[PDB]
């Protein structure tokens, strides 16, 4: 057929699948962000999510684009336009959102192969062969090589990964929480860290595998 | 005519008055704390006044501080706080009545409010309906039908408002709800 | 070694940032509901609403 058609098919449960929804509110939450969640005026809402917060829609429903990636995506709106209009825009539509979600995402559900390449390049194999690393360079690394991260803000993001924080960190204060962090660093991660504890620190979700044959 | 006649009181008197003028800054950019001077745009002028002293009555609105102690909340908020056609809010266990309330744009009524009409019925009916939770006498009721989630029903306690006016006169005006 | 750094500092922000938007989510779900009773997002707009 034609239209969204094609691509609704490709989304589990098409027009009325729970996850379908569960985006669908994302790109009203992100307008509500883009507004900001304090206002007194009437609430406004239609069609559109500003590219910042694009980013954050594709985070909030479980694809993880590189600093890289998002560049690359914020081109792409951008420039595919250009030519014929003369013009940037900024306003993207949830069909065509949709679209660059379904090229940019992994092919399937998103899979294990990466985490395990990742810590089997960087590990040694442990006691059990596993491999693994050492909490301190498990640390350090994260910080000095890859991207760039800045000391506080992992101890941020370790923080909340753990639940240390109070949620969603955009309408209340925390600054009592902070200085628990430091010491979380060493109580909460263990020593040694394998892609099994990474992946039970990160994923609830039992990312089960695909299948295809019915597929043309 | 009654407006013209307190203008004409007001000249009488001599009160300095402007129509079309916008708030720009008293003490401009000079520390505000007190006002001394003040100036006021308009479609054609600069104007400076001065100011021993300012009263505001330029806009009422939610308090602040209590509109966040309600969007901390997570009470749904729409610039004004949002209540079925039977004071229900987001939460079954907390209602809410009173010109700082205002209806699901489903209503499709957002020009039509609490604000429309007296007080005194307002308040009588939500007790009314707050009491059948409490008395035992009467039966205990059912939640509404959808049925009476599609409208907002006419109540008709007419609004007040009255006042005294420049040059020592009595004023007083009474409505049907309207837009 | 820099793209598999790479790969794990994109789970950890993915994950955090997700929580974020996911727990802001569940609050305003309520403010979210209404706003979809009052109208609707493009697609679901045009067919839907």
């Amino acid at each position: 057929g034609e239209d969204l058609t094609p691509f609704y098919g490709l989304v589990s449960g098409g027009r009325e699948g729970k996850f379908y929804r569960e985006l669908e509110d994302y790109f009203y939450y992100s307008q509500i962000r883009s507004q900001g969640i304090d206002t007194m005026e009437t609430r406004q809402v239609s069609e559109h999510i500003c590219l910042s917060e694009l980013p954050f829609v594709m985070r909030a429903i479980g694809f993880y684009p590189s600093e890289e990636k998002i560049e690359d995506m914020f081109n792409e709106i951008k420039f595919s336009e250009y030519v014929e209009t003369g013009k940037l825009i900024d306003k993207i539509n949830l069909p065509d959102f949709l679209k660059v979600y379904l090229n940019h995402r992994p092919p399937f559900g998103n899979t294990m192969d990466g985490i395990q390449n990742s810590f089997n390049v960087l590990g040694y194999t442990n006691s059990e062969g596993k491999k693994a690393i050492r909490r301190e360079d498990f640390l350090n690394l994260l910080l000095t090589k890859g991207e760039h991260m800045t000391e506080e803000e992992m101890i941020d993001c370790f923080s909340t990964l753990f639940g240390l924080t109070p949620e969603g960190w955009k309408s209340e204060p925390a600054a009592t929480c902070i200085n628990g962090p430091e010491i979380c660093l060493q109580k909460e991660l263990p020593e040694e860290i394998t892609a099994e504890i990474f992946t039970t620190e990160i994923l609830g979700l039992t990312l089960s595998d695909s299948s295809e044959q019915l597929i043309q | 005519d009654v407006e013209s006649a307190v203008e004409d009181a007001l000249s009488a008197a001599g009160v300095t008055v402007f129509h079309d003028a916008l708030l720009a800054q008293w003490n401009h950019g000079q520390h505000p704390d007190p006002i001394y001077n003040a100036c006021f745009t308009t479609s054609t002028k600069p104007i400076r006044l001065e100011c021993s002293a300012f009263f505001s009555f330029y806009k009422k609105n939610v308090d602040y501080e209590t509109f966040k102690a309600f969007n901390d909340a997570c009470l749904v908020y729409d610039g004004r706080l949002v209540i079925d056609t039977t004071f229900h809010t987001n939460d079954i266990a907390i209602r809410a009545a009173g010109s700082l309330t205002k209806f699901s744009n489903r209503y499709y009524s957002n020009e039509w409010t609490h604000s429309n009409f007296s007080s005194k019925e307002i308040g009588f009916q939500l007790a009314a309906a707050m009491l059948s939770l409490f008395d035992p006498t009467l039966e205990p009721v059912t939640e509404p039908p959808a049925d009476l989630d599609r409208l907002i029903p006419m109540y008709k306690g007419a609004k007040i408002q009255g006042g005294i006016l420049p040059g020592s006169y009595h004023y007083l005006h009474i409505s049907k709800p309207a837009i | 070694i820099e793209m598999a750094v790479i790969y794990l500092q994109k789970l950890l922000r993915g994950r955090v940032v997700q929580n974020m938007m996911f727990e802001g989510k569940e609050k305003r779900l309520e403010l979210i509901l209404e706003l979809r009773t009052s109208h609707a997002l493009q697609e679901d707009d045009k067919l839907v609403k």
